[PDB]
């Protein structure tokens, strides 16, 4: 019996630790939604440079197209 | 567009014939109403006369 009131002390520091861990759990699962949230960011600022890309990647062919001349209308597109 | 057209048009090759056989039946066409309205003024013609 009194050994048995020492065990459900060994019990009741066991619950304490265990709550703890509990929270802290709880805590990591919201700390990885944030860093979802930022990693999105972070792959949203990557496609504004990807358009960055597309700017010169289209100069350059459009230059090369018309550097490459060896033998029209002004049809284009303004957005 | 120049070199374009060019390459993409002659591609299109094939199909520019069956463009080219409705202009000739356009005038065709035309021609058979001019024969027509030949057909009109000379009825009109002889009609008054008679």
């Amino acid at each position: 019996s009194p050994a048995l009131l020492a065990r459900v002390n060994e019990k009741k520091a066991e619950l304490e630790n265990l709550k703890e861990l509990r929270d802290l759990s709880a805590a990591v699962a919201a700390q990885m939604e944030a860093l979802e949230q930022k990693l999105s960011t972070l792959s949203s600022g990557t496609e504004a440079i990807a358009t960055v890309l597309a700017n010169w990647h289209n100069v350059l062919r459009a230059i090369s197209m018309a550097s490459a001349k060896i033998p029209p209308q002004t049809l284009v597109r303004i957005p | 567009l120049a070199a374009a057209e060019a390459s993409l048009r002659d591609e299109i090759g094939p199909f520019i014939q069956l463009l080219l056989d409705r202009a000739e039946k356009h005038l065709d066409r035309q021609a058979r109403r001019i024969e027509t309205l030949k057909a009109r003024a000379e009825l009109n013609a002889g009609r008054l006369s008679q």
